[PDB]
Formats: structure tokens, C-alpha cells, sequence
């Protein structure tokens, strides 16, 4: 009824599926292998698995999610893992031979074999359906099939649907913090549908969420896994208002008039704030205006762009658990009260404000802890223009000497492709200039 | 007053036979579900072979 | 085994989240080996008695499907 | 005979509206079966201002309750009192408005508001004499504020001459939950004033500071700020239902107050309203009920009324009570007080009286005030408006669909000679 | 009461009878030894407790029938309905139809007189051949022709498969396919078209097999024609019959060839997962990926559809689904049917074979159409015959068994004939 669909693109974007997917089964009661455990027992009202789940005929439940690789390698660890019992066979989208860290060949060359076949599996999904609220996809900039066939998968699912809402769910490069030489020449280049075809864009460093776990939890070294929780608990509180209801519940049309106000400013950044190792959970309160003052700390935000640069055009506060909307109030008032944040002089408003009655759930296994508060902070900010400043310098360096070219342009890639990407970058740096001075 | 006895009696007739048809739509609802549960275990068993 | 025994809960919660023993489809716990990849972290455990969600509160939709089938009230 | 109809609209109108009607039938004395299982004898004598017949002797309460997402009809349905609604009466479509004001009027709401219609005409044809209809809906969103005005311009011009209430909760300052705000609430007081006949002023920031200082309440959730706007609204058509002396209906109510047809934007407030450590500490009296009226706390508005002077000011008082002390006691507003006061008006104040008390209380009020200070709210919406239309900052979200920017600055044109309007007659 | 007699006509039609009647006697309860009121349709009852069909099995080899002698169907038949030739016709038409099909054509029409004495009244024969080999083509026509000039109104169902495009094993297959259509056109009252090809490739892409055997081919084969006549056996809502969906289906007196499609041939593993309802069948069996003769729809004007729905479906929801099929604005119908369609729903499921391949379904629909895409299915064959024909290869053979040179002519301008039909009557008005 009102459902979402999740379409997960290349190795970054089956790793965060093999994350959500673990967390959606835990808090709803689906085993791994569907199968609704009540045996003989009654019960009544229910319906909360409709917005990622389809009870099917025999009373077993399949996800609406299309998984698409190049690779053979990650997805076939699902086929043999735990959940194989779970997405159903034509789902698995497998390529055949990898793009290689290229955008040329997962744009132009090795994505054209595969596109007839994913875009009949989408069809099939939303046409056995009632609603569509949006499609919530993950991607990652710095590779081959995760930004070329992205690149092409956008293209082409803006069009034949249109009105249905979108969102976008990134991986971006660092400062310091890089796997590949390629990744200046893509992230450039990637930004010629994410802005005319993308309706929110969320942005994620790895940096960060590097640097967030060793100061706020008890743990070093942290691998990948431990990424992929952390951003399952950001998709598990989008949408936590459409499941679980609330006494001021957002859905994915609410948030999107509220936070972008101008049609090439949609790249909100995320935080989520009572992040804490769950010896630390004993130790200190989270109260209901404790992990709200937590926000907007430099040391807790997502993309390492300094937040005491810009100016905040407006926020989205995604709460969940036990608050009281007079406690909310008292909050919001005392961040205006400081005047080291912010605003922009043409909104005096600032806020839009969620709340749901579900706790936040805990993972086995997991170093979050089981907190009966928490609180996800959407904001669009001036600050992350600053954050292509570390970018279009590393592309010029790049492209001057015209290393790593010959590549892209014995794939069907043509060289007016390459600067006319970085104009339409130098034109945004002054999109997010142009609306930073006062009147 | 006769007259309103005669129809307090025949409401509350009535409301007895709409009783009726709602413990029979949740016996067809039940009977769907068994029929579902069938299908189901047949189908595992035809995977077996 | 039983939520309802270890934890309290709010009676409408549904059995998949009562009894955690039948979501039999996560991983088996292997003892590790050396060729042990890194994205295949991802759910490599299944969900125990603590992690179960205490409340739900789901959205039906029996009633407006079963309502708006057709369509709107209309004079003719 | 004369009865009304009451449409709730978005998702501020169903939790204000879903205990708008837990606290009527409390009063008529209805179980939420819908069967009659009253004390007293009157009770029930003047059911059809609200309610209406079907078969059995069970009472059916008359509304018709929009939505654009179908999550709520579900939560009213399984509310305490969500038994007694009809099924037909709830319509709801499939997508949300997503807080577009837009969205809500013209592409996502405009398939639903043929259909409310057919549910309203149904209910309009079985009446005696409509009083009027009755709407709830809230200025910050998008739902509540597109397609809930789209109901009330096109109900207003195929009933003329009905007297149309509303009830609005007008956005806050600057404690506020939505950042597209003044986009909507702008464009929502330009056909507001010209298609309604009373609306009223129901701040969430004067209804937090109520929930802290007069009553002492410790964690004010939603549950009981639906129910302080839900006593007004039972508090001002009570002379509709229960007789008395100098009964003052819905609609002469409204000839007394408002003196120049665009200044219909009120002010309300409830008389009693104790801690509930200090109700062994109030005195039941009918002065000590006067001044909690005009005191600055239990205004209920954004706007401190002492910033300029009263135009016209009502007084419903409930229960029983000598007249005498009535019409003294608002005798002695008017010369302790006389500078906050219009003096081309010589006597300012409406009154009124029914013998039937709320229950649990001996006597209750119902403060209406048409102040002047109006006007203060009105430039803080406005100059959060011309904040953001100076560079554009979210207006492609809502032109892109078929709104032309000129829309946007005819609102301020029907914004910024009302805020005039008030200055002109401050003195 | 209304009862139906098989004959089996060559190796193609033997092995589409044999996986037939392992389906009907395990959709009934006989077991193979014959040993347990809707058998008298299709099984003779003796006293004891032994049911025995109403089946005339004929092939010239000897060995496509003592292997089913040989097979666990043994006890199922009478002896002397299992009836044998001396030598095949070795792929010739002209060899079949004159100098072995005489020796024992008169025991065959016989076994048919004494068979279709032991019933009531009859409903309609059903015999099953090919248009590729010999004895399947020319003994199948001299069979036909003698049959309907004999019994007349009684009519009859010809089961044939077509030489497919790229498919084919012999190399006189366009000489045998257009010389059995001349004398096999005008007495048979009708007749169902199928290939292999397309069979291949519902096998290779609906189900998740690869690489099938005649099995599995001749088990959707026993589906079909268990589909179409379980309105006779089973009783349901609205049960159809033969003489119904004769005059419902062939509109001019030479347009008698329906196509096949089954809707749902999908595997257990995706069944599981996927919902199945009926109008989504209803689009599926006219997804131009899913028929059974390669003829592309989108060239083709559908003149008739007849749905035969079995399982638990009930009428509202057949209705929207034809409702939602003419609202599309992809599919082409003729210029003077309104109506289009006919409808059939029994009320038992289809019943599944031990072994196959198939699943289960709650709900089956089997789809015939009579459409105008068939007719760029024949100019493959009549070119293929005049590249054969032109200089005149393996005429030589069936001329010396016995024939003149006119007579392909004559089948050539018979297709000519057929050609101009189905182009004239599908245009516009």
C-alpha cells in the first residue's frame, strides 16, 4: 500500500543490501527464510511488512529488491549464504565481466548486455504493487558498475516513470582517504544525472564514519561491516514512519518540500546522533535534549567539510522512541538562542520535525547500543560546497598531463565529455555561492 | 406501546442474522488460509522429489 | 526461546517475533579461516531473543483497499 | 433543528477532530457501540444538532474525514471511540502530499475533492436547516492547507449563505517543525480571508506555555492539546444544543464580533483551567472565572493582546449563575482597562449563558477575542516569506507542476494590506 | 453420452498417446492394469472392474508399437487395437498413401466401425499425427479423407506438428508438408496446429530447464488436449463443447487452423515466489513470448479468442480481464468482431504428472486463437518448396512409387488459395 522499492547497484551497494536486509528481517518477525513463525497461534493487526515485503501464496514473504552486479564474485556469496532462502532466484541480477573501475565501460560498453534484463525485473516488481512512495538506491562514486551503470540506470528510470518520487544513497570519496586512481576522473563525471535525475542525493564519506567509531565507541580497527550497520540504521529511520505509527509522521513526500529549495540543491547531508558503544550506554543519560545538541557537533557529522563554514538553509529532525513534543519544542528554541549556528537570512522557520513511537531496534552482534531514544538529523548546508573544492582540484591536476585517458576513449567515450563535466561543476560552485550572501 | 415493542423485537432480529453473517465470513476466511497452508506444503514436497 | 518469558511485551506483537527460532535462513557460525572476506560480514548472525522488537505498530490497509475498491461515493 | 456538519481535514484535523467527538458524546451520553446509555432526560433532546438516526435506536455521529495517506483512517478506526463512524464516510487517497502546499492543491488533491463532495451532499440533504458547516485543518502543512481550502471554496460557493467555521492551527514563530512553512501558510491566508466567517488562532507555542505554567503538566504529549482545542469548540455551540438564558448561537456570535468583513481572525481561551494541585485551591466564583479570561496566559494565540486594544470581545459562560454577575463583571474590564479598548465601539463585549456545565465542572467559558494585536503574527509569517522569495530557495518544488511564480507576490499583495488593515483601526 | 475415440497415426502420434494416457489414467484412478461416473467418456467398462479405452494405436514400423506391447501399459489395451504394418514408408507420401497404408486400412476403419458400435452416440474423433514423416502424413490423409466421407457430420480434431523455421530433421519435409494439406484441408472438421521450436523455447526460458527431450514436449502436449476436453469429463460453472467452440471459433469454412498456448508453464521454484492471479494469466498467455508457432502476433489480427480456465477462478475477474486485454492499445483484433472472445472455466484443477516438469497451478488457462499471423507461417514452406522444386530434386522417389508431376502443382496453387484467403479476409472494411 505504501510500499518502496530497493534497487542496490555494485559491490558498495549489495554490501549495504546484505546490511538492511539483516535489519528489516529482525524487526518485523521474518526469518531468514520468510516464514512467518506463527504456528497455530492467533493474532490481529498486523500489515507492516507491506512497504518492503509481499506475502505471497503460499504465506511466504519476498522483498521488493532487485540486486545488480558485474561482478560474479559478491553476489554469489547471497546464493550460498544464510538469506538464500529468502530473495527470490530472478532477483540476483549477476553480470558477467566486471567494469573494471571505469566509467566508460559501465556507461557505454558492458552495461548494455545487462540493461534489457534489469529493467524487466523492475517492471515486474512495481506492477504487482497498489502505491509507489519512491525507489531507494545505493550506489557507490569511486568505481566502474557502481557509477556508470548508476549513471545509465537513472537515464533511464526517470523517464518511463517520472512522477513516483526517487531517492540516492552515495558513497564519496575523501580528503585523505582514496582506493583508486580513477576516483577523481568519476566522481567528477558522475554528477551529469545525479543533479538533472535524482530527487534527493544523499552523501556519505567513508572518512568520517572512520574517524566516528573510534571516538564515540570503545573500538579500533573497524572493517567494513561495521560501516554497513551504521548506514542501515539511517534507511531504517527514513522510512520508519510509514511502518511503525507516530504522533508526527513523515513520509518521503513531507521531507522532500522541506529541505531543498531550489531544484540543484539537492544534496542533504545525514547524521545520526546517539551513536555510543554500548558499555558507554550505561554510563550517560541521551535524554530528549541531550542527543539533539549532538547534531550539529563537527565531530559527529557525516562528509568532513567543517559545519562553522556555512549556513544552513534547513533541517529535517527524524526522532524515534519515547519523546514528548513539548521536550522537542524546548530544543529546538535553545539552538537558535546560540549564535554560532547558522541560518540562512531568508529562513526563519528552519525545522521540520518526526516522531515515532518505535524504539530504535538493536542488532545481535552489534557495538550499537539498545537506547529508547534517537534521532537522525537531515540538513542541507552550505558546507558542502567546500567539499568539491578538495575535488575539481583533484581533476584539473589530473586531466592537464592527460593521464589515464586512453582508456575511456577507445570505449565509445568521446574527449568533450570529460571538460564539459567540469564546467557543470564549476557552474554549481556558484549555485551554492549565490544564495550564501544576505539581501 | 405495542407498536414500539413490535419494533424493538424485530431490530434486535435482525441484528442476530448480520451476527450470523459475520461468524461465516470469518469461517470462508479461515477456510482460504487452510487452503493456502495446502499449497504450501505440496509444493515443498514435489521440491524434495 | 520465548520473548514473551524473558522480555514483557504489548500481547499484539505477532509469533515471527515471539519465537526468533524459525528465521533459520542467517549464517551457521563457521570457525574462521584465512580467506575470509570482508563484505560477507553483513548479516553473518541471526537475530536472538534480546534483538526482537517489544512494540510494533504497523499501518493497515484492509479497510481503505476494501473501501475505496471501485470508486468514490458519487450522485447519480 | 438547526444542525451542523463537521468535516475534518489532513492530519491535524484527525487528532483534533478524533477528540472532538470523545468529548461530545461524552456529554450527549453515548457508549462507543453508539447506544444510548445517558442519566438525565434532556440529553438526548437536542441529539440532531450533531448526531443522526439509523435503525435500532443507535446514534451515528455525522463528519467526513480527508486524507491523502491511508495510515490514519485506519488509526481512527481502531481508536476508543472509532467504532461509531460510518465506513462511507471515510475518504482518503493513495499518495501523500509530502508537505507540498501545491501538491495539495492542485495534483495530488484535486482527485479527492470531487469525491468529499458527494459525501457532503449527502449529508447537507438530510437536514432540517443547516446552522452551517464546520471544518479543522492545520496552516503548516500540505495537505490541511491545499486541499482542506479547496474544500472551503467550493463548498462556500454552492452554499452561500451558511455560516462556515473553521479552526486552524497557525504556525510558530520560530519554534517550528517545518522548513517549507511560510510557503504554506501564506499561500493559505490568501483564500482564507475571503471564504471563511469565523477562524480561529490556535498557536502551538501558547499551547505548550499553558501545558507548563497554568497547568503544570510534566510530559505534555499530543493526547491532551487535541483535547484543550476540542473543549472550545463543544464550548462555543453549547448554546446550539442546551437551552438557557441569553442563548447566543453559532452564528449571532459572529454578527457581534466581527465590525469590517476581512478582520474575522480570533483569538481564543478557556476559562477553567487549574493545576491539579491548586483545585483544592480555586475559588468557584464567577469573578475569579473573568480573570482567567483576559489574563495574558490562557491566550491561546501568538500575540499578546496587550500590544494595542480589543475590537469586540465574547464571553460564553456555561452552568448556573446569577446575571447580574455577568453583565457586571465585564463592566469592570471596560473602565480599570480603557485605553486597551476601541472607542468608537461603546460597549465591547457579547455575552451569553446555558444552564448545562461540562462534566466534572460546576461552570465553564469560552473567551473570544478580536484583538488588534492580530497583526503581529501576520508580519512575522510575512517577513519569513520575503526571506526566502528574495533568491528563490525551494520554489521549484512547487512550480514545476503548473503554479507560475506570480501566484507568490499576489499573496503578499492579499497578505501586506492585512497586516495594513489592523494599523488603520489600531487608532 | 458423449464420448470421443482416439486414433494414434505414427511415432509422433504413439508417443503423444502414450504420455496422454499415462495422464488420464492417473488423473482417474485406474491404475496401468486397467483395476480401480465420468470414465464413459473415454474408457469402455467391463463387468469385472477393468476400465479399456477407446484408443486405435497404427504405425507401419513394428517396433513403435510392441514397445508399447513391451512398456508397463501392457494390460491397459485390448491386443488387437495395437495394429502393426510389414514395412515403413520411409518418408514418403506418395509410399505411405499407396503401397503399404492398403494392407491394413481395412483393418483400422474395422477396429473404428466396431469401437464406435460399443458407444451411444458419438461426439467427435481425435487423431494424432505429424506433417513430417511418410506414413504420418499420407496414411493420416487417406484415413481422414475415407473416415469423413464415411461418417460424415461427426466430426473431428487432427492434432499436428508443423516443420518448424530453423528446426527440422528430414529434408522432404516441404514436399510432405504441402502435399498432405491438399487432401487433409476440406475433411477433417478440425484441426490444431504445434511445432517444436516454440516448445524449445517456452522449455529453455518459462521453465528453468535446459535441454529437453520429446518427454517433456509431448507432456505439454497431454495438457493441452486434457484442457480441452475436461469440459466434456469434469462438470463445472461454464462447461463448453466440441460443436460450442467449433461454431464459436471458425469463422469462413477453410480458416480451421487454431493456434495453442498454455499460460502458466512456469517451474515449482518460481511459482513458489510468484503470485498467480487470473488476470495476470490472462495477459501472459498473449505475451507474444509465450505461443506455441512461431508466427509473431504483432503481425497478426486475432479473428477469435476461446479461454478455457481451469481451477479457482470465479467470473467477475475473467470479465476485467477481458475488459483490460481489448482496453491495450498493442494488441491488433479485426475490423468486424466486437465480441472477440469466448469463455470456458471448469471447476478441477489441472492434474499433475509424476516426473514432469510442471507445477501445480490453482489456476490454468489454455488459450486458442484463430489470428491472421499464421499466414507469414506458410510462405516459409512454399518457398522452401520451390527451392526444392525448381530443379527438381526427390521427385524421382515419389513418383516412382507412384504419382504425376501436376499433383504438387495442384497442392502448390491449394496453398495459393490458402494464401489469399487469410490475406483478404483480414483486412480492412
Amino acid at each position: 500500500m505504501r510500499e518502496c522499492i530497493s534497487i542496490h547497484v555494485g559491490q558498495a551497494g549489495v554490501q549495504i543490501g546484505n546490511a538492511c536486509w539483516e535489519l528489516y528481517c529482525l524487526e518485523h518477525g521474518i526469518q531468514p527464510d520468510g516464514q512467518m513463525p506463527s504456528d497455530k497461534t492467533i493474532g490481529g493487526g498486523d500489515d507492516s511488512f507491506n512497504t518492503f515485503f509481499s506475502e505471497t501464496g503460499a504465506g511466504k514473504h519476498v522483498p521488493r529488491a532487485v540486486f545488480v552486479d558485474l561482478e560474479p564474485t559478491v553476489i554469489d556469496e547471497v546464493r550460498t549464504g544464510t538469506y538464500r532462502q529468502l530473495f527470490h532466484p530472478e532477483q540476483l541480477i549477476t553480470g558477467k565481466e566486471d567494469a573494471a573501475n571505469n566509467y566508460a565501460r559501465g556507461h557505454y560498453t558492458i552495461g548494455k548486455e545487462i540493461i534489457d534484463l534489469v529493467l524487466d525485473r523492475i517492471r515486474k516488481l512495481a506492477d504487482q504493487c497498489t502505491g509507489l512512495q519512491g525507489f531507494l538506491v545505493f550506489h557507490s562514486f569511486g568505481g566502474g558498475t557502481g557509477s556508470g551503470f548508476t549513471s545509465l540506470l537513472m537515464e533511464r528510470l526517470s523517464v518511463d516513470y517520472g512522477k513516483k518520487s526517487k531517492l540516492e544513497f552515495s558513497i564519496y570519496p575523501a580528503p585523505q582517504v582514496s582506493t583508486a586512481v580513477v576516483e577523481p576522473y568519476n566522481s567528477i563525471l558522475t554528477t551529469h544525472t545525479t543533479l538533472e535525475h535524482s530527487d534527493c542525493a544523499f552523501m556519505v564519506d567513508n572518512e568520517a564514519i572512520y574517524d566516528i567509531c573510534r571516538r564515540n565507541l570503545d573500538i579500533e580497527r573497524p572493517t567494513y561491516t561495521n560501516l554497513n550497520r551504521l548506514i542501515g540504521q539511517i534507511v531504517s529511520s527514513i522510512t520508519a514512519s510509514l511502518r511503525f505509527d507516530g504522533a508526527l509522521n513523515v513520509d518521503l513526500t513531507e521531507f522532500q518540500t522541506n529541505l531543498v529549495p531550489y531544484p540543484r540543491i539537492h544534496f542533504p547531508l545525514a547524521t545520526y546522533a546517539p551513536v555510543i558503544s554500548a558499555e558507554k550506554a550505561y554510563h550517560e543519560q541521551l535524554s530528549v535534549a541531550e542527543i539533539t545538541n549532538a547534531c550539529f557537533e563537527p565531530a559527529n557529522q557525516m562528509v568532513k567539510c567543517d559545519p562553522r563554514h556555512g549556513k544552513y538553509m534547513a533541517c529535517c529532525l527524524l526522532y524515534r522512541g519515547d519523546v514528548v513534543p513539548k521536550d522537542v519544542n524546548a530544543a529546538i528554541a535553545t539552538i537558535k538562542t546560540k549564535r554560532t549556528i547558522q541560518f540562512v537570512d531568508w529562513c526563519p522557520t528552519g525545522f521540520k520535525v518526526g516522531i515515532n513511537y518505535q524504539p530504535p531496534t538493536v542488532v545481535p552482534g552489534g557495538d550499537l547500543a539498545k537506547v529508547q531514544r534517537a534521532v537522525c538529523m537531515l540538513s542541507n548546508t552550505t558546507a558542502i560546497a567546500e567539499a568539491w573544492a578538495r575535488l575539481d582540484h583533484k581533476f584539473d591536476l589530473m586531466y592537464a598531463k592527460r593521464a589515464f585517458v586512453h582508456w575511456y576513449v577507445g570505449e565509445g567515450m568521446e574527449e568533450g565529455e570529460f571538460s564539459e563535466a567540469r564546467e557543470d561543476m564549476a557552474a554549481l560552485e556558484k549555485d551554492y555561492e549565490e544564495v550564501g550572501v544576505d539581501s | 406501546y405495542e407498536q414500539m415493542k413490535r419494533d424493538a423485537e424485530i431490530e434486535r432480529i435482525m441484528m442476530e442474522e448480520h451476527d450470523r453473517l459475520l461468524k461465516e465470513e470469518s469461517a470462508k476466511q479461515e477456510r482460504r488460509n487452510k487452503e493456502r497452508a495446502q499449497y504450501y506444503l505440496d509444493l515443498e514436497k514435489q521440491l524434495e522429489d | 526461546e520465548k520473548t514473551s518469558d524473558y522480555y514483557r511485551i504489548s500481547e499484539k506483537l505477532p509469533v515471527r517475533f515471539n519465537n526468533p527460532g524459525w528465521f533459520h535462513g542467517y549464517g551457521t557460525k563457521e570457525a574462521v579461516s584465512m580467506y575470509r572476506t570482508s563484505n560477507q560480514t553483513y548479516g553473518s548472525r541471526a537475530p536472538t531473543v534480546h534483538e526482537m522488537p517489544k512494540v510494533f505498530y504497523p499501518s493497515s490497509n484492509k479497510f481503505s483497499r476494501q473501501h475505496a475498491a471501485f470508486g468514490m461515493f458519487q450522485s447519480h | 433543528m438547526r444542525e451542523i456538519v463537521h468535516l475534518q481535514a489532513g492530519q491535524c484535523g484527525n487528532q483534533i477532530g478524533a477528540k472532538f467527538w470523545e468529548v461530545i458524546s461524552d456529554e450527549h451520553g453515548i457508549d462507543p457501540t453508539g447506544t444510548y446509555h445517558g442519566d438525565s432526560d434532556l440529553q438526548l433532546e437536542r441529539i440532531n444538532v450533531y448526531y443522526n438516526e439509523a435503525t435500532g435506536g443507535k446514534y451515528v455521529p455525522r463528519a467526513v474525514l480527508v486524507d491523502l495517506e491511508p495510515g490514519t483512517m485506519d488509526s481512527v478506526r481502531s481508536g476508543p471511540f472509532g467504532q461509531i463512524f460510518r465506513p462511507d464516510n471515510f475518504v482518503f487517497g493513495q499518495s501523500g502530499a509530502g508537505n507540498n502546499w501545491a501538491k495539495g492543491h492542485y495534483t495530488e488533491g484535486a482527485e479527492l475533492v470531487d469525491s468529499v463532495l458527494d459525501v457532503v451532499r449527502k449529508e447537507a440533504e438530510s437536514c432540517d436547516c443547516l446552522q452551517g458547516f464546520q471544518l479543522t485543518h492545520s496552516l503548516g502543512g500540505g495537505t490541511g492547507s491545499g486541499m482542506g481550502t479547496l474544500l472551503i471554496s467550493k463548498i462556500r460557493e454552492e452554499y452561500p449563505d451558511r455560516i462556515m467555521n473553521t479552526f486552524s492551527v497557525v504556525p510558530s514563530p520560530k519554534v517550528s517543525d517545518t522548513v517549507v512553512e511560510p510557503y504554506n501558510a501564506t499561500l493559505s491566508v490568501h483564500q482564507l480571508v475571503e471564504n471563511t466567517d469565523e477562524t480561529y488562532c490556535i498557536d502551538n507555542e501558547a499551547l505548550y506555555d499553558i501545558c507548563f505554567r497554568t497547568l503544570k503538566l510534566t510530559t505534555p504529549t499530543y493526547g491532551d492539546l487535541n483535547h484543550l482545542v476540542s473543549a472550545t469548540m463543544s464550548g462555543v455551540t453549547t448554546c446550539l444544543r442546551f437551552p438557557g438564558q441569553l442563548n447566543a448561537d453559532l452564528r449571532k456570535l459572529a454578527v457581534n464580533m466581527v465590525p469590517f468583513p476581512r478582520l474575522h481572525f480570533f483569538m481564543p481561551g478557556f476559562a477553567p483551567l487549574t493545576s491539579r494541585g491548586s483545585q483544592q485551591y480555586r475559588a468557584l466564583t464567577v469573578p475569579e472565572l473573568t480573570q482567567q479570561m483576559f489574563d495574558a496566559k490562557n491566550m491561546m494565540a501568538a500575540c499578546d493582546p496587550r500590544h494595542g486594544r480589543y475590537l469586540t470581545v465574547a464571553a460564553v459562560f456555561r452552568g448556573r449563575m446569577s446575571m447580574k454577575e455577568v453583565d457586571e463583571q465585564m463592566l469592570n474590564v471596560q473602565n480599570k482597562n480603557s485605553s486597551y479598548f476601541v472607542e468608537w465601539i461603546p460597549n465591547n463585549v457579547k455575552t451569553a449563558v446555558c444552564d448545562i456545565p461540562p462534566r466534572g465542572l460546576k461552570m465553564s467559558a469560552t473567551f473570544i477575542g478580536n484583538s488588534t494585536a492580530i497583526q503581529e503574527l501576520f508580519k512575522r509569517i510575512s517577513e519569513q516569506f520575503t526571506a526566502m522569495f528574495r533568491r528563490k530557495a525551494f520554489l521549484h518544488w512547487y512550480t514545476g507542476e503548473g503554479m507560475d511564480e506570480m501566484e507568490f507576490t499576489e499573496a503578499e499583495s492579499n497578505m501586506n494590506d492585512l497586516v495594513s488593515e489592523y494599523q488603520q483601526y489600531q487608532d
